């Protein structure tokens, strides 16, 4: 007796809610929709209208600066304070050479002396901008080994894996000894020291201190391990030997786990600007007035006419500064109150009317 | 090993098991879309195009593979378990002590009643000297008992105890696949004496597979030997599957997205050549240089990585997808209660899963009739004899009920009372049932008692008496129906006939009294009025449908003592056959008796019953012999399954003398009130093709109401019927006469032959003109070139086209007529083994199961049970799979595109260096598990309308035959939907990185590009499946559950899988992207910017250009369905009132 089953299933005669659009329904969802992003689109420009946040690009210290406070072009400075009182006046910068690590193509030091007419919060973000320069290439990302970040002490052929990430550019040195970081994210590196304090020159000389941990999220020391050579078998890349001159001592060799900005570097960024927290300071509120960024300049920027800067900020809720997502949600209200706005006068003073039954073959 | 004998299994699927594997992989890569994955697979081995995990490449295919062949494994094991239990059921005992399975040289012992699965080569029976008879059914039209005369001189064995003694079989060559050849011998040598004997094998001696033995016990002989030589593993089973257009119209947009997949890596593969000829860019210091080497061909590298990342963009979860939504819509059809039949028990069975979107968009229905449209149980009379009529009835006389009172029920009890006036007094000598419902129709016929002891013959006057009995005689002997032991009151044997009608004439001949009790080897026994006269039919010729010849030759004995008997020719056919084959000129009454019954055939056609008529030429022995000879050489040729015995049954059946005709009835399926006003009023023309004649499918037409009145019955009818030989090359009559009014009927509707400018017009058409085109007028139409196209273009503005398409060819041309020149759906319904020319000759081929399952549903496209469920099997189960699969396919294209474009939009910002934006997880498990889900659930569990309501206003398919649903015009504005919102869930995740690369809310930074593709695909994910939400009619628990599974499949591989360290540059994401409020200020803004363009769209739809879909969907929520009642079904006969 092949009867087929009727347990609502193969019958079909399921829960069915049955949604029919009528104009009673679109027409308060679109009144429900557009009076929530009015009311969110305003309390995200209520936020992010009270940033304030600092970028002073310093490209140009080593050529279009003196050694007396000189000259401050309005390209590379942008002030963002929402008390429009100290904003047209300018951040100076001089250059101190010292002509001792003859490199000649970045070199110095550049000595950027901002103000600031606003407290900032107590968090307070020293990142740094690396405009224009190409960090997301084929070639590039996939250039590192993930057993010597997670601490392993590997050989020749396993970092020359087929598996994704190796390091097939950076492979051993003249005399055949492998790279203790390899690939070209680890050698192409931020090289530009920033100071652990913003001096407060000029008022009264007592400094604003900036710490260099609690930089990348903590729980990132999970898989950032420190090394396990033997301190002879690995190398310097060949754009750290003058960090490293003489190659590695016994005791010279960074733990990759604490040393927290190098663990931003491995995370490269995914557009042509980069900005990465190399100094924070969670303790202090920072008070107004005049600081002092004492930049030691080390990182050519001059070979591929980009840029590069510094970010000083709080960062909100949203994180950073930018007026996108208030004009958004406001561009989700004004689109949704327009579509409520035509579908009605559409309806009601012209079109149709749900009334009859006789509008598919009458 | 020398003597080349391997086993083989029974039946030739070319899937088997232990070659399984490697023939569906081969099968597999002829689709040019997954062969496409073993290029971008061995690319993804070379360790220059930037790809990591080489090795879980092969999981989003092989996972699609597999599932491709664990679902061509139950379309391999319900092609086997379900249909398919016939390979080896039974297992015959064969004991050999004493010294359906498959044995060579096997020694099988067949019983009565039973199929062979073996080329038997017979030795002896019960019979005399192995006279075997069988009913050929699976093989041809072959209903007779054809004799299989074995060896006449081994008639020694009756047991399996002697013939057990010789353990032998012979050796034979390779097969030939003819049906009434074989040229295989046997030769044996005799024990003990050197007696050597070739017995002569012949097709005499043998018999094939298919067919089933009658009437003989213990057929004895050997099976085939290996291979091929069954001359059924040929002739059929080879037979080409069948796709819809939604599957031929796939192939188009599959390419479509082939053309946007080579633009999108030809703009990358140049826009990298063009980056690598720049002087001032950070790549020469930091990266190295020449990394091929000194030219600019890393471009056309970058064009082959554009190939790798764009791999979620060709569809290779489509052909899975389709074929998981085709199966499953088709075992819904099969597991529908509603589509079972309780008095047979049948459910639907479909034959062919991959076509169930056919049945949306069908538009001509061949349902010929007297299998299908009724009941075939043939009952009545009306006995029409020597220019006479002798009946009365008003069970259908009203066919006619246009003009006629109300309510007339004192006639029906007039038929009871002049029924009780007639079965008894009849019964004079007579022993059969004679009750109510026993005896059939009720009329007085010349009240015969005359006779008591004066005389016995008569033969003086009341030819009257004489002539109706010799009708009877001649009816009860011009038949192949077969009698049979009643199990239960064995005192009265029953009939059983392969032709319902033609088991009625004896069956009322039984009850007049004109019975016959069996059959003899020879001749025929048959009990007229008391006693029991055995006319020995030496002779009979079958009757096929391409021939209307029901003719015996039975002979007769002379009356007189001392003479050489006679003979008849009671050639039995239709009403307008043996009026083209009787005798104009005679010295007989045979001219002016023939418009006093041909005026009594129009009333009793007129009224809805079949007519048959009877005509008998007196010939002689002295002519008779010649023939039989001319017949028996030609029995003896080889042309025994041809034409060619044709033209030996139709010289002897030139003249004829006119007995008369009958007037049996047949009422219907009970598939009236699906013909009226659903399987009519949706849109569908329906196009009965009977082979029965014009005055009775007009007046059967009115009844089930396909042509309602207010019909205009522009009816063809030509007037002459005679064949061509000589002359008539000046002029022209026979042709011209039907091509004047092929023009003169397009006053009605003005065209020309010329365009056809309807191939691109659909509609049901206004003007109701119900064609009446009729057998020969058909064969005059469809001769050659320039005369199809002025009445084609006639019959697509029609709304129904009719009937006497006998000789099955005309059946055939006609459904190759409207495919081939108008590209539309056909269905052919019917039944029987006629028409299965017809069904697969079709597009869709449903087929009616009987009493016993026939050769048109064993050969089909679906199998229903009556006529009365293609109107749930078109209008719901066929309406919703179209609906469902043209809205399933273009949500196909757009999730893929949502998704492999948003990682062409960041081509821009790495300058198309083929950077992954995605993790290759979210690449890996987008095609798989993401988001394709609700794709599926779309397809299998979605109605617009409930099931009852597709029956209540049928005119809802319409959207399917306009072909209004499912175009490319609808194909391109879903992937300009999918390029809108990829735009917008890439570029609303780019515009928060933009500024300055900062969207944490503790400032630590989420600047890689892993972290950025979880922005993407979250969007990418939620925007697909909410959109296929807003595309979904009725919500239900299920599919609602499974949006809301898929898009919290999202949320939890990334739980899962940034916890793992594992996941190199991915290690944790989990805490640090969701816990940043910027992501789910990204997430709720831009979700609505996804659906506000559509959502908008199909609200500015169905307000103001409302499909009629829509406008019954705001009659659901109101009170205009409150009175309908869950399943019903408005087609049946016992059901309640709206
Ligand atoms: C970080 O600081 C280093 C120095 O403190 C920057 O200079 C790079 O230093 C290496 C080693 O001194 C230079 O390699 C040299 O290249 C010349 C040819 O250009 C070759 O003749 C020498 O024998 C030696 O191999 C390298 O050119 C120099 N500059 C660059 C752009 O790499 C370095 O730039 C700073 N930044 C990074 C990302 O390392
Ligand atoms: N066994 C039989 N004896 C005498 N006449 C028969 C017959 N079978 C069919 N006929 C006649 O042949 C004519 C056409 O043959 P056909 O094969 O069409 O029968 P039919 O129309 O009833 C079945 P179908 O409708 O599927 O063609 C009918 O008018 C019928 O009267
Ligand atoms: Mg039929």
């Amino acid at each position: 007796n092949r009867r087929p089953k009727e347990d609502a299933f193969t019958q079909q005669r399921l829960a069915a809610i049955n949604p029919v659009l009528t104009p009673r329904t679109v027409l308060p969802l679109y009144l429900l929709i557009a009076v929530v992003f009015v009311i969110v689109g305003g309390c995200i420009l209520a936020q992010n209208s009270k940033v304030d946040e600092v970028t002073i690009y310093y490209q140009d210290c080593m050529t279009n600066a003196t050694s007396s406070w000189s000259d401050i072009p309005s390209e590379h400075w942008q002030f963002v304070f929402h008390k429009y009182k100290t904003y047209n006046t300018a951040p100076q910068w001089r250059f101190v050479d010292d002509e001792s690590d003859d490199f000649t193509k970045q070199r110095g030091t550049c000595q950027i002396r901002f103000t600031t007419p606003s407290d900032m919060k107590n968090n307070v973000y020293l990142n740094y901008v690396l405009e224009k320069f190409a960090a997301n290439h084929r070639r590039y990302v996939l250039s590192f080994s993930e057993d010597q970040i997670r601490g392993e002490d590997a050989s020749y052929e396993t970092v020359h894996d087929a598996t994704g990430i190796n390091c097939k550019p950076l492979s051993k040195n003249a005399d055949g000894k492998i790279y203790y970081p390899c690939g070209l994210i680890a050698n192409s590196m931020f090289n530009d020291t920033f100071p652990l304090q913003l001096t407060n020159v000029g008022d009264t000389s007592n400094n604003y201190s900036l710490t260099n941990k609690g930089i990348n999220w903590e729980s990132d020391k999970k898989r950032y391990k420190k090394t396990k050579y033997n301190y002879t078998q690995i190398a310097p890349p060949p754009y750290w030997e003058k960090m490293y001159p003489d190659g590695y001592n016994e005791t010279n060799i960074p733990d990759i786990q604490d040393w927290e900005e190098f663990q931003n570097w491995m995370r490269p960024g995914a557009f042509d600007k980069i900005t990465k927290l190399i100094r924070i300071n969670k303790n202090d509120t920072l008070p107004a007035g005049e600081y002092q960024l004492d930049i030691g300049l080390h990182w050519p920027v001059l070979e591929f006419n980009g840029k590069k800067g510094i970010y000083l900020t709080h960062g909100s809720h949203l994180g950073g500064r930018n007026p996108f997502l208030g004009i958004v949600y406001l561009i989700g209200g004004c689109i949704c109150a327009a579509m409520a706005l035509i579908l009605l006068t559409f309806w009601l003073f012209g079109g149709r009317k749900i009334a009859d039954a006789s509008s598919l073959s009458w | 090993p020398i003597m080349q004998y391997p086993r083989n299994k029974i039946r030739t699927t070319k899937y088997t098991p232990l070659t399984f594997l490697p023939k569906n992989i081969l099968f597999q890569f002829h689709n040019f879309a997954n062969v496409y994955f073993l290029v971008l697979i061995i690319l993804g081995a070379f360790q220059i195009f930037g790809v990591t995990n080489p090795g879980l490449s092969a999981v989003p295919l092989v996972v699609i593979v597999i599932i491709t062949a664990i679902k061509d494994a139950i379309e391999d094991s319900r092609r086997t378990v379900l249909d398919l239990e016939v390979n080896n059921t039974k297992t015959h005992i064969l004991e050999g002590v004493e010294n359906k399975g498959v044995k060579v040289g096997d020694i099988v012992r067949i019983h009565n009643n039973d199929e062979i699965p073996a080329d038997i080569i017979l030795l002896s029976t019960s019979d005399t000297d192995g006279a075997c008879y069988v009913e050929t059914k699976n093989l041809d039209g072959e209903t007779n008992l054809k004799v299989r005369q074995s060896l006449k001189c081994t008639n020694t064995i009756r047991t399996s105890k002697d013939i057990a003694r010789t353990k032998f079989w012979i050796e034979s060559e390779g097969p030939h696949s003819n049906l009434y050849t074989y040229q295989g011998n046997m030769k044996w040598r005799n024990l003990a004496d050197g007696e050597i004997r070739n017995e002569p094998i012949t097709i005499n001696n043998v018999l094939l597979r298919g067919c089933t033995l009658r009437n003989t016990k213990w057929a004895m002989g050997v099976v085939m030997f290996t291979g091929g030589d069954t001359k059924i593993m040929l002739n059929s089973g080879i037979t080409p599957t069948k796709k819809s257009r939604i599957s031929r119209e796939l192939n188009f947009s599959v390419v479509i997205n082939f053309v946007l997949l080579f633009i999108l890596c030809f703009v990358s593969g140049i826009a990298n050549g063009v980056y690598y000829d720049k002087k001032g860019r950070s790549r020469f210091s930091y990266e190295f240089g020449t990394i091929a080497g000194s030219a600019a061909t890393n471009g056309f590298v970058s064009f082959w990585v554009a190939v790798i990342l764009y791999q979620s963009l060709v569809p290779i979860s489509l052909y899975i997808s389709v074929e998981i939504i085709k199966t499953a819509q088709a075992a819904f059809i099969y597991g529908d209660v509603l589509l079972y039949n309780a008095k047979l028990d049948y459910p639907c069975t479909p034959k062919s899963w991959n076509i169930s979107d056919d049945l949306g968009q069908v538009e001509y229905i061949f349902s010929d009739k007297t299998g299908t449209l009724t009941q075939n149980v043939m009952e009545f009379k009306k006995c029409t004899i020597n220019g006479v009529s002798y009946g009365r009835a008003y069970t259908e006389a009203l066919a006619g009920l246009r003009k006629r009172q109300g309510i007339d029920v004192e006639t029906e009890g007039r038929r009871e009372k002049a029924e009780i006036a007639k079965d008894r007094d009849t019964m004079i000598d007579e022993l059969r049932a004679l009750s109510g419902n026993s005896q059939f129709y009720p009329e007085e016929v010349t009240f015969v008692s005359k006779e008591f002891v004066r005389d016995l013959k008569g033969a003086s006057g009341e030819v009257q008496q004489r002539c109706c009995e010799h009708f009877m005689l001649a009816l009860a002997l011009c038949h192949s129906v077969l009698v049979e032991a009643n199990p239960d009151n064995p005192k009265k044997l029953d009939l059983k006939a392969q032709s319902p009608d033609e088991a009625a004439l004896v069956a009322t001949a039984r009850d007049v009294g004109f019975s016959f009790v069996g059959k003899t080897k020879k001749g025929l026994i048959i009990e007229m009025q008391g006693i029991q006269k055995e006319f020995e039919i030496l002779n009979i010729l079958e009757f096929n449908s391409s021939r209307k010849r029901m003719s015996c030759i039975v002979k007769i004995p002379g009356l007189n003592p001392g003479d050489e008997p006679r003979a008849l020719l009671i050639c039995k056919g239709a009403d307008s056959i043996i009026y083209s084959r009787l005798s104009r000129q005679s010295g007989s009454n045979s001219e002016a008796i023939l418009e006093k019954t041909a005026l009594h055939l129009e009333q009793y056609a007129t009224e809805g019953l079949r007519t048959l008529c009877i005509a008998q030429r007196e010939l002689s022995w002295s002519e008779y012999e010649k023939w039989n000879e001319k017949y028996d050489i030609a029995a003896a040729s080889l042309a025994n399954r041809e034409d060619e015995l044709e033209v030996v049954a139709d010289s002897i059946e030139r003249e004829l003398i006119l007995l008369g005709g009958t007037a049996i009835e047949d009422r219907l399926q009970d598939g009236v009130p699906d013909c009226i006003e659903l399987l009519a009023e949706a849109g569908i023309k329906l196009w009965v093709l009977t082979g029965d004649k014009v005055e009775t499918a007009i007046n059967i037409g009115f009844s089930c109401n396909l042509l309602n009145n207010e019909m205009e019955l522009l009816v063809i009818k030509t007037t002459g019927d005679d064949v061509k030989e000589f002359g008539s090359e000046p002029s022209e009559i026979v042709d011209a006469l039907l091509s004047k009014y092929l023009k003169e009927y397009f006053n009605l509707t003005g065209s020309e032959e010329e365009i056809f400018e309807a191939k691109k017009d659909h509609e049901f058409p206004k003007g109701n003109y119900a064609i009446v085109i009729d057998g020969d007028a058909l064969k005059l139409a469809l001769y050659g070139e320039d005369i199809r196209r002025k009445f084609l273009l006639l019959c697509k503005n029609c709304r129904a086209v009719l009937c006497c398409r006998v000789s099955p060819s005309q059946k055939a041309a006609v459904v190759k007529l409207v495919k081939d020149s108008l590209d539309v759906m056909t269905l052919a319904i019917g039944d029987g083994s006629n028409d299965v020319a017809m069904i697969q000759s079709a597009d869709v081929g449903i087929g009616i199961a009987g009493e016993e399952g026939r050769q048109a549903v064993m050969c089909s496209d679906y199998a229903i049970g009556q006529f009365r469920y293609l109107a749930r099997l078109v209008l719901v189960h066929g309406r919703w799979s179209y609906k469902r699969l043209a809205e399933m396919i273009p949500e196909f294209f757009y999730k893929n595109m949502i998704f492999a474009l948003a990682l062409f939009w960041y081509g821009i910002y790495n300058d198309f260096d083929g950077s992954y934006l995605y993790e290759y997880t979210y690449m890996m498990f987008y095609n798989l598990a993401f988001t394709s889900l609700p794709v599926i659930f779309l397809g299998i569990l979605d109605q617009d309308v409930n099931d009852t309501i597709s029956l209540v206003v049928p005119q809802l398919y319409r959207v399917g035959i306009l072909r209004k649903e499912w175009n490319q015009r609808k194909f391109l504005w879903y992937m300009l939907d999918g390029l809108y919102q990829s735009i917008i869930c890439f570029f609303f995740p780019y515009l928060v990185y933009h500024k300055n690369m900062i969207v944490t809310s503790n400032g630590l930074g989420l600047d890689h590009r892993y972290f950025v593709g979880v922005y993407v695909t979250t969007i990418a994910v939620i925007s697909c499946n909410t959109y296929v939400l807003l595309h979904q009619y009725r919500w239900d628990w299920f599919s609602g559950l499974f949006i809301a599974l898929s898009c919290l499949v999202v949320f939890a591989w990334t739980g899962i899988w940034s916890s793992a360290i594992a996941s190199r540059e991915f290690f944790k994401a989990a805490a640090r992207i969701y816990g940043a409020p910027s992501f789910w200020a990204v997430f709720f803004v831009a979700v609505l910017f996804c659906l506000l363009p559509r959502f908008t769209y199909d609200s500015f739809q169905k307000f103001f250009y409302p499909t009629d879909v829509e406008i019954v969907r705001e009659m659901w929520q109101h009170g205009h369905f409150d009175h309908y009642p869950p399943g019903y079904d408005p087609t049946d006969p016992n059901r309640p009132k709206v």
